Formats: structure tokens, sequence, C-alpha cells
């Protein structure tokens, strides 16, 4: 079987109000997708000053996804990338195959922001219009965990989820991986 | 690396807003010295990969009997491998493809020549002031309409340490400036210092026309997200994507000519070169090279009587046998040659795919356009002729001389009334008609647009109806009044250009009566289909983010079953409200689309709201791409014709 | 005893 | 189900999408009605003839054309001259694929096109005959997809269950048979049998239609692509052509005749051993010596024909032959230069043009 290499990885840790209840481990396609790999990886290390930390998921809508990344505004309007503030699309070259795909949110046609999704089902009316860069690597317990947390009408969640930390772990040889669903253990 | 240019944009726009200097000094130079090098990059291995592997050329192919299959495959084989092999020697140069991809709106920044904004201010800040007058000169030069460059420029010439010579521009094109020199040069009676600047002038032309016909061949322009619909085999991609580049590469003639300072382009550009150059040189006192100067004009418009007078005096005043020695210049029968070739092949896809063609040449002859475009331009001029004939009665049997000269008009149809004029719709460029169509024909394209589903397009419905999930007769009256729309608004606002489609949907609005609670919010602001409506300052910006291109508006509502849904038309301000409009059944109203027109709809308290809206064009550049096809797509369904299958 | 047949997708 | 089948007069009573068809059907076979799901996938099988047929004839009008020749001028810029020609040859089929009835309905989905190429309907058709008492048709369906794939479970057990079945011995035949194939056989029965003059008529009949299928097949494969990139002119009609060049590859082998649950191997070689055979032992070395020295050209390393080879050079005076009688047939030569350089421009691309971002997974 063939699949993309992964070439960098990211860590999240989640915390729900008061309790620290994981971390989540990303692998990112840098030779397939870069220039989208390489906003992440800036924004996640904060080293242009802003960044993912202390951020907050806004929509949890159950049994479709998990959305975050938006760090200016609370609602879901916000967010600037280090290329300006839009940069257009890259490539289509992966298709989201099911739980824990990370994929670009835009609001339209080449404005790919900082915000970003995680499938939680296969999403194949998805394909073409929006970009995938990465699979959940760890964590998968985590990511079902925030999934099913208490919403309301707007699908905000009712105790905030907060990203207490992120940062980024090297990866000395390129490795590939398989075009499916993750984990579940 | 060469870091990407927008990276490093950004970073000096966050460094002028924090008060950091060397950082946007840094940075801003670092930006424009990295978009020269990627440009210089992809310039140089196109011309590298062109001469290492030319085309070859075999075109005697041989239909021999029960060998003509085997030839054709022989052949295309041919061709691709050495289509294979030039685009090999492209990849193992050009590196990361990434680093040459930018957005539209930094592609906007950088021809504005906003950084040399940012580097003068902080130039100024840190003491440099001769980089400041450079820069602000450049970008004066780029933007006219700027009084605060103005007296930033005067402040600093009045300020000891500054002369005159020191405004250089850094940024324009060395042809133009040369051209734009010898020319002033002309205009105060220097001929002896005029020649050498032409001269270089057209070196330096022909050089950077080459240099820019070769970095046309981008990535193809697929019209939104149909994308996901292209269903091109290998012979037709092809074709599309070789007819897009060899129009850039002919519009590269009106891109050469153009400067910030003028508003238009100049006309007849290089046969002007030979026009100064004969006229400098006689005042010389070299006559060869002013009769070889007339013979190179006179090769691009060869019936032109002033010129062949001067020739005539020129030979009279020479010798006949070295007259009938010297010909043209072999440069300009070069060029005249590749553009006549091109220019062929163009109108032979206008005429066959119709895809459009606009010529920026005047001096192409007629034998290169087909008959049938032939005779649609000779419609076209006795169209316009008879509408300037029309207006010069009327006005002989004379804001009123707006109200009138272009806006009375015929109303082809019959049944179709003048409900409200302009006058009594408070503004200009205003009309309100009813009767467009009848009570069934509304029936049935609410039916359409009940059962598909809510934008649908024409195209998009007739491809339903041919699948069969529409009925065939909906989406062919949807075509129908489409149309008919057209000609009706074209013909009532007295047009003597033809009018192109843009844009067209069907749309159905519905209200929800369980998220109506504390809704005092209107459903949409006021806006201007033109530009973006800057209600802080009352002024309107046409910027490429808004659709610049449009000219005429048009809506028809095709039932009046609900309650609320008006149309107003409103004043700058966004606040007083000028006329409103029912819905109703077979209502048009029809607006142009300009600053002059800010609309704007109320919400819909309950019930269906389902209208058609149309933008039309005065540019036939800018056309519906996928009218073509559904044109296409009517001629096969309605009117089939077999081939003797026998 | 019986072929088997495909389970049907539509 | 291709009794009624006629490309030059097709019913119009079922010219419908192909798609709609197959949904008819698969709908009426998951609810348990055999008679109605039997015409539907008939009707569904002709359709796609249909759309082949006509693909076929619209490809032969355009590309195998004669040449027009444009002016002296036009003759010194090589660029202009290739994609001129290009197109023109693409208006031609434009222009002729309008007039043809199976153009005209909505075209089918490249899932479905892939579908109906893997002789998938089949299946459902064996279950469906065998529940309206129709077992020889059965057994011709089944045999038909398992000729295809060879390596089915359920297929396998089908079809023991039906060979068991009494007097079902004699109606397994393939349903989606060529011309080739039955004159292929019919020759080498001639030929096992001692007569050589039927053998020699029917492989030279034969011969021709393999070249015609393989060239129509080969022009059947320029299709459309999905798009997932948006790359510069040069980098883009070549990535478009390695994909349509792969389909090229994988085609050879598809039209070979299978006998006895094993492709042949080295097909027009063996035609041509046969045909030299044949001509030897009715003395006619004038037409026996090309067709060896065309066998030595498509497979170099055989010592039997290089000896054949060396006694009728030996014996040129005797019979009276001359040089001109010692060159490989054209036609031959037309299909080793086409599969060579094929297979020579697809290594080259595997190496310079395709991206490596991916890998095995471990
Ligand atoms: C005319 O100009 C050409 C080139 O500019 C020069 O070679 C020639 O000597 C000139 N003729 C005279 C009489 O000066
Ligand atoms: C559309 O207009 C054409 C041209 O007159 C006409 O033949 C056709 O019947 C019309 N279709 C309708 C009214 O559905
Ligand atoms: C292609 O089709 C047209 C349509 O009638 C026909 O006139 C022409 O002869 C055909 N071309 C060839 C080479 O048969
Ligand atoms: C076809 O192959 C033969 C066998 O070597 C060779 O002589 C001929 O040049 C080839 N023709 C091509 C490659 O066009
Ligand atoms: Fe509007």
């Amino acid at each position: 079987k063939k699949g993309p290499k992964v070439t960098v990885k990211v860590y999240f840790d989640l915390r729900i109000g008061d309790e620290d209840v994981g971390r989540v481990i990303f692998g990112l396609f840098g030779k397939t997708v870069p220039k989208t790999v390489d906003n992440f990886v800036a924004l996640a290390t904060g080293e242009k000053g802003f960044g993912y930390k202390n951020s907050k998921f806004h929509r949890v809508i159950k049994d479709f996804m998990i959305q975050g990344g938006d760090f200016t505004r609370g609602d879901g309007t916000g967010g600037k990338s280090i290329y300006g503030e839009r940069f257009p699309d890259e490539n289509f070259k992966l298709k989201h195959y099911g739980p824990g795909w990370v994929s670009m949110a835009n609001a339209g046609k080449d404005t790919n922001g900082s915000q970003f999704f995680i499938t939680t089902v296969k999403t194949a009316w998805l394909d073409g219009k929006h970009v995938v860069f990465g699979k959940v690597l760890e964590g998968m317990e985590v990511v079902r965990k925030v999934e099913s947390t208490k919403t309301d009408s707007r699908d905000k969640p009712l105790k905030d989820v907060i990203i207490a930390d992120c940062g980024k772990i090297e990866v000395e040889k390129p490795f590939a991986i398989a075009k499916e669903a993750a984990a579940e253990n | 690396g060469m870091v990407t240019p927008d990276l490093l944009f950004a970073e000096g726009t966050a460094a002028y807003a924090r008060g950091d200097w060397p950082g946007v000094v840094l940075s801003m130079e670092r930006a424009l010295r990295s978009r020269a090098a990627l440009r210089a990059l992809r310039l140089r291995c196109r011309t590298q990969c062109a001469a290492d592997f030319p085309w070859e050329l075999d075109p005697d192919w041989s239909p021999s009997p029960a060998q003509a299959s085997g030839a054709a495959a022989l052949r295309d084989l041919s061709f691709f491998g050495g289509l294979l092999r030039r685009a090999a020697c492209l990849r193992r140069c050009l590196g990361p493809p990434a680093a040459h991809s930018l957005s539209e709106e930094m592609e906007l920044e950088f021809r504005k020549r906003s950084p040399y904004n940012y580097l003068q201010v902080a130039y100024f800040k840190i003491n440099k002031l001769e980089k400041a007058v450079a820069a602000a000169h450049t970008f004066f030069v780029g933007n006219p309409e700027h009084m605060e460059m103005q007296q930033n420029l005067d402040y600093y010439q009045t300020m000891s340490g500054v002369k005159e010579a020191d405004f250089k521009d850094l940024e324009t094109q060395p042809h133009m400036q040369e051209f734009r020199l010898g020319v002033r040069l002309y205009s105060e009676e220097q001929p002896q210092e005029a020649v050498p600047h032409l001269e270089a002038a057209l070196q330096e032309y022909f050089v950077a026309y080459e240099e820019c016909r070769a970095l046309c061949e981008g990535p193809y322009d697929y019209d939104g997200y149909n994308y996901l619909e292209y269903n091109a085999d290998l012979f037709q991609a092809i074709t599309d994507h070789y007819i897009q580049v060899l129009n850039c590469k002919q519009n590269c003639v009106t891109e050469l000519a153009s400067h910030p300072s003028r508003e238009k382009p100049f006309e007849d550009f290089l046969p002007s070169h030979y026009n100064y150059l004969q006229f400098a040189y006689y005042n010389i006192g070299n006559y060869t090279q002013a009769v070889e100067c007339a013979k190179t004009y006179l090769l691009f418009f060869p019936n032109d009587e002033v010129m062949n007078q001067n020739l005539a005096y020129y030979a009279a005043m020479l010798g006949e046998e070295h007259t009938r020695s010297i010909g043209p210049r072999e440069s300009a029968k070069e060029y005249r040659q590749r553009s006549l070739l091109e220019k062929e092949l163009l109108f032979f896809a206008y005429d066959v795919f119709g895809i459009p063609f606009v010529d920026p040449d005047s001096w192409t002859p007629e034998e290169v356009i087909p008959k049938r475009l032939q005779e649609k331009q000779k419609s076209e001029r006795e169209t316009a002729v008879r509408i300037s004939q029309e207006i010069g009665n009327l006005m002989k049997e004379i804001l009123d001389v707006s109200r009138l000269t272009r806006e009375g008009g015929p109303l082809l149809y019959e049944g179709i009334s003048l409900t409200m004029n302009s006058k009594l719709l408070n503004g200009s460029q205003r009309v309100v008609m009813d009767g467009v169509i009848s009570d069934h024909e509304c029936q049935e394209l609410q039916r359409l647009t009940n059962v598909a589903a809510y934008g649908v397009t024409v195209f998009k419905a007739l491809k339903l109806g041919q699948e069969g999930k529409v009925p065939l007769q909906s989406a062919h009256l949807y075509y129908n009044v489409t149309e008919k729309v057209r000609r009706i608004m074209e013909s009532y606002f007295r047009l003597d250009t033809p009018l192109y489609f843009s844009y067209s949907h069907l749309v159905c609005r519905t209200a929800i009566e369980e998220v109506q609670a504390e809704r005092k919010d209107d459903s949409h602001p006021v806006h201007v289909d033109n530009c973006i409506l800057n209600a802080e300052t009352l002024v309107c910006v046409k910027e490429p983010p808004a659709y610049t291109f449009r000219d005429y508006s048009a809506i028809l509502y095709l039932n009046g079953d609900f309650d609320g849904g008006n149309f107003y038309f409103t004043e700058l301000d966004a606040k007083t409200v000028t006329a409103e409009v029912q819905p109703q059944c077979g209502r048009a109203v029809g607006f142009s689309s300009g600053t002059e027109n800010p609309h704007g709809v109320k919400a819909v308290t309950r019930g269906q709201r389902c209208a058609i809206a149309l933008w039309f064009t005065l540019d036939p550049r800018h056309s519906e791409r996928d009218r073509v096809q559904a044109d296409d797509l009517v001629k096969m369904l309605f009117s089939p014709e077999e081939m003797d299958l026998s | 005893p019986g072929p088997i047949g495909p389970p049907g997708p539509r | 189900q291709y009794e009624r089948y006629s490309f030059r007069s097709f019913p119009r009573d079922e010219l419908m999408p192909l798609e709609s068809a197959y949904r008819h059907a698969l709908d009426k076979y998951s609810g348990e009605h055999w008679a109605e799901s039997v015409g539907y996938l008939e009707i569904s099988l002709r359709l796609h003839r249909l759309l082949r047929d006509s693909e076929a004839f619209c490809h032969r009008n355009c590309s195998a054309a004669p040449q027009p020749e444009p002016a002296a001028g036009l003759a010194s810029y090589p660029e202009l001259r290739l994609f001129g020609g290009l197109l023109r040859r693409a208006h031609c089929l434009k222009r002729c694929k309008q007039g043809l009835p199976a153009f005209r309905q909505s075209q089918p989905s490249r899932e479905v096109l892939a579908d109906f190429q893997r002789r998938e309907p089949y299946k459902f058709l064996q279950f469906a005959y065998f529940k309206a008492n129709n077992l020889p048709k059965a057994i011709a369906a089944a045999h038909t997809f398992l000729l295809k794939h060879p390596d089915d479970e359920m297929m396998k057990r089908n079809m023991a269950y039906y060979k068991s079945l009494p007097g079902a011995e004699d109606y397994i035949k393939d349903l989606e048979t060529k011309s080739y194939e039955s004159l292929f056989i019919r020759a080498v029965r001639a030929y096992n049998g001692e007569n050589w003059r039927t053998s020699i008529t029917d492989m030279e009949l034969a011969l021709p239609d393999f070249f015609k299928a393989f060239y129509e097949c080969l022009a059947a494969c320029e299709g459309s692509r999905e798009i997932k990139d948006f790359k510069d002119f040069y980098l883009s009609i070549a990535d478009h052509y390695v994909e349509v060049l792969e389909c090229k590859i994988q085609c050879e082998e598809n039209l070979t005749p299978v006998i006895g649950g094993y492709p042949v191997e080295k097909f027009v070689a063996t035609m041509y051993h046969y045909l030299q055979f044949a001509y030897y032992k009715l003395n006619d070395l004038k037409n026996a010596a090309p067709c060896a020295v065309s066998y030595l050209l498509f497979d170099q390393n055989d010592k039997v024909m290089q000896q054949n080879l060396v006694y009728y050079q030996y014996h040129r005076d005797t019979w009276g032959l001359s040089d001109e009688h010692f060159q490989p047939r054209p036609e031959a030569v037309q299909f080793f230069n086409v599969t060579t350089l094929q297979k020579e421009l697809y290594d080259f691309a595997k190496e310079n043009i395709m991206d490596d971002d991916e890998g095995e997974v471990v």
C-alpha cells in the first residue's frame, strides 16, 4: 500500500475548563502540501508573536467534526496566516478518508486562514473544496471526549475547551502512513 | 532559498505598525529583491529549456492503404516524446513550485508600489533623505492622484540635501523611459539628441517583448469551482490551454504600450516609433535612413497618403536607383509575420469554438478574418451608425438631456408596458416594466426551481433537464426568457455597443418563523454592484475584489404571494430611501449598476420569494463562459442533425 | 445447494 | 443479449442514459423482481456497446485523415504548425460527435465506465438468470465473468455447482467474444488436422482484425482526468499524458485470447510461427521467409527460427529468391515500433516526471 509521507509532528494539550484530558499528536505531510504545513507549524510554535496558544474550539457539532483556530476573535470570523491574511488553495491531492484527518477551513475560494477542523466521520461531500494536510496519530480518545461535550444551539461548548499548550516535534526520517481511518482502539 | 515575497511583506507591515523602522526597511527591501529574483529565475529556465529541445517537424504524413492507423500512432508518439523531454528539463531547474505562487491581493499591492510608500516614511524617520526622495518619486509616478505625496516631495525638496536630478524612477521599464525622453526632446526641436534615444528605445522594445512573451505559460484559468466538472479529453484540454496561452501572448502587445501617467495606451506604438524617426533623420540630413524608415512604416499601413507623399518627395530628392535599392527593417518583418500567423489561429478558434478574441492592433488586414465574423462586424457597425443617427434626430427635435437622450426605448415585444420611468423613480438610469412574461411561464419557472433544490444557472438547468431530474420545457423556457430580457434591456437604454452576458441565477428565499426572535437587524446592507461602498466617507473604490466590469442589472419577479421582500433605491449615505417597488408577477426592474444607484432588499417576513437576477457587460473579454456551452447544448438537444451512419 | 448472489447495493 | 444489436439502426425506444438504466436494473434487483432486472441489465449492456462503437467510429474519421499542406511561410515556425494541426483535429472531433445518437444523451461517470470495463454487471446477470429458469444463459454469464477474474471466491463455487448440473456441459461460451478470437481458434483447429490452405486463409483474415482492434483500443484510452493540482502549461500537459500512457501500456494484454484458462503468450509471434510453417509445407518459401523474419523480430532468442533462417538463406538461388524477400512485413514493423516506443517513454517518465511524494507503508 502507498501512502503519504509525514515530515513534521506537532502536539497539543487540551483542557476542559479545569481537567487536563490529554495530548494529541498530529503528523503533517510536508512534501505533498508545503506552504500549508509551514503556516500550521509556525503558528503552533509561536515564533512570530501570535499563535494557537490559549485559543479555543468554537464549533463542536456532534458526529461531524471539531473546529478551532481563531485566536483574534472569540467567534469564528477572525484569524490570520503568516502570508498576510488569506492565501490561495494549493492542491487537492488527498481526500477525507475517515476519522482523524485534519483540513483547512475556508469561507469560499482561496481564503485559507488559520482555522482547521478534525473530521470524526467520513465526509466525501467536502472533497475538492477543502485542502487536507495531516492525520491524527495519537490521542483519538481525547478527540472523542471533546466531541461529546455538551453544546448549545450555536454549537458553542458550555464549558470552554482550551489549547493549554502547543509545540513541535522533529522527525528524522519521513515515513508513509495508511490512507484510511485512524486509531480507535 | 528565496523566501516568498508575501511573508516578508507581512513582516514589514507588522513592524511598521509596531514602530520599528529598521525592521520595515530591511523587510521591504528584501521583499522587492525576492520578487525580482524569482522573476529572473522563471525567465531564465523557460528560455533555456526552449533552446535545448527545439520543436521537430516531420509533416510528411503518408495515408498508406491499411497503414493509416499505425502512422497516426507514430506521429502522436513523436510529438509527445518531444513534450516530455522539455517537461523534464523544466522540472529539473525550477525547483520548488510553491515559491512562484501568490494571491491576487498581494499582486495588486505590488502593482501599485506600496512598499515604496512604507520605505519613504521609514527612510525619512531614520535620516536617509536621498533614498527617501527616490522612493517618494517612484510612488508618485505610480499613483498620480495623491496630493499628500506632492506635499511630501515639496517638503523634501525645500530641505537642504537633495536636488532635482535625484528624482530617479526605480520601477518603470527602460524602453518606456527612453521613448518618453526622446519624444520630449523631439517636441523641443532638438533632432540631434532625439535619434539615439529613439533607436535605443526600439532595441529595448524588442528585447522586452521577447521577455514578456516567455512568462505567459502559466496555469489554466478555471472559472470558479468548475474544475470539479471539467470533462475534456486529452486533445481538447491541450487545445483550451494553448488558446489561452496564445491570447496572453497577443495581449502582451497592449501592456508594453501603457504607462501609469496616461489613462489609455499609446496608439500604434511601433509604427509611431518609425513615424518619429523618419522625420528626425530628415531634419538631421541623413536621407538614406529616412527613406529606409519610411519604407518600414509603409509595411504596416500600406495605403497611407501622407507617408506616401513623404516617400515620393524623398525619392525625388534622391536618385531612383538608391530608392529601389533599400528595403524595410528585418526585425519589423519578423515581428509582423509572426503576429499575422498568431492572429489567424486566434480568429479561427473564435469562429469555431466560440472563444472571443479582441484584436490589439489596428494594422491587421481583413483577409485574416473568416466570413462569418466579417458579417457580424458589419452588422455591428450598421447598428451603431443607426443608433447615432436616431439620437441626433432626437436631440434636434429637442439631467433632462440625460433623462431624454438615453432613456426612451422601443420596447420591442408586445404586452410590455412602461410602468414607471426614471423621473417617477427619483433618479437616472431606472425603469420598472410590467408583463415581461405571463402567468404560465411564471408557474413553470417556479416548478423548475422548486424541484431542483438555491442558485441554479441556465447551463446547470439544461444539464439537469438532460439527465431527467427536471422537465426540459422548463429549461428551454428559462433560456428563452433570459435572452429576451437581454434584448429588451439593451434596446431600452439606447446602446450602440452590443451587450454581453455576465452572470445569471434563479434563487428562492424562504422565511423561517422560529428564528424571527428580536430580529431588528436588516437582512442585507446597502451595496453597489460595481465597487465597494465606503459609506464612512461617502465614496466608492473600484477594486479587483469587486466585479468592476458589470454595467447593467435587472431583476424579474415570478410570484407575489408573500409579505415583505421589497426593493428600494437609496442614497449614498445608506440611510434615506428614494423609491420602492412592489414585487409582482412579470415585473422587471432594470438599472445601471454604477455608483449612482445604491440599492437594497428588505427581509421577507413569511412566504416564498423567487426571482431571476441578471448582470450584463459592455466588455467582450469578460463574457459568461458557461453561455457558449449552454448554446451548444440547446442546439444539440432541440435541433438534431445526423450524419448518414450508413 | 444454492449459488451465492451479490448483495444489492441500490 | 447481443442478437438484436445493430450500430446503424439502434432502437429509439431504449435510448436512455447508461447510468439511469443501470440504476433501474439494480433497483429492481434489490426488489426481488427478476424479469425486469434481466431486461434492464441487457439494455445497459447494449448501451455500453453502442457508446464504445460510436467512439471508435468517430475517432476514425478525424485522426486517420489526409493532411492539409499550409503555406510556405508557416514552414518556418514549427510550434504554430504542430498546434494548428492539433486545433484542426480537435475541431473535427467535436463536429463529428454531435451527429451521432449515442453522444446526445447524458454521459456516464468514470466510476461507472471502469465498473463496466471490469465486467462487474455480469455477476448480477448470472444470478438473475438462475431465478428466471435460464440455466444456459446463467452458466454462460458466469463463465464470461470468471474469464476476466480467475481468483474470485464465490464465482468458483457457483461454477462448480453449475457444472454439477446435468446437461450443462456444452453451453459454456463467452458472451463478450471477438472476431479474431474465433478466427484464430478455427485456424488452429485446421492446422492441427493436417490441412494448410484453410489455415492460411483464416490466419490471414485474423491478423488485420487484431491490428484494427488494437488501434481502436489505443485510441479509446485518451480520455479525461480529474483535476487536483494547478501547474504550468508544459508541466500539466505532460501529467495528463502520463495517465493516458499507463492505460495505453496496459492494452496489448487485455486483447489476448485465453484458451484453457491461460492467456496465450506472444500472440502475434505465434500467428507468424503458424503462418510460416503452413507456407513451408506448401513449398511457397516466397511467402515463408518474411514470416520467419517477422517472428525473429518479435522474439530474438529462438534457435529454431534462426536455424530455419539459415536453411532458407542457403537455398536462395534454388528457389529464386531476392533480398527483397528477406525483410519483415510492414504491419509487424509498425506494431513493433508502437509498442517499443510506448514502453521506452513510460520507463523514461517514471524517473523524471512523476513526483516522489509517496512510499510503501510498513
Ligand atoms: C546615416 O546614419 C547611419 C546610421 O545611423 C550612418 O552609418 C551614416 O553614416 C549616416 N549618414 C550620414 C551621411 O551621416
Ligand atoms: C424558445 O424559443 C424558440 C425560438 O423561437 C422556440 O422555437 C421555442 O419553442 C421556445 N421554447 C419554449 C417556448 O419553451
Ligand atoms: C467524416 O464525416 C463527414 C460527415 O458526413 C463526411 O462527409 C466525411 O466524408 C467523413 N470523413 C471521412 C474521411 O470519411
Ligand atoms: C521500428 O523498428 C525497426 C526495428 O529495429 C527499426 O528498424 C525502425 O527504425 C523502427 N521505426 C521507428 C522507431 O519509427
Ligand atoms: Fe445588487
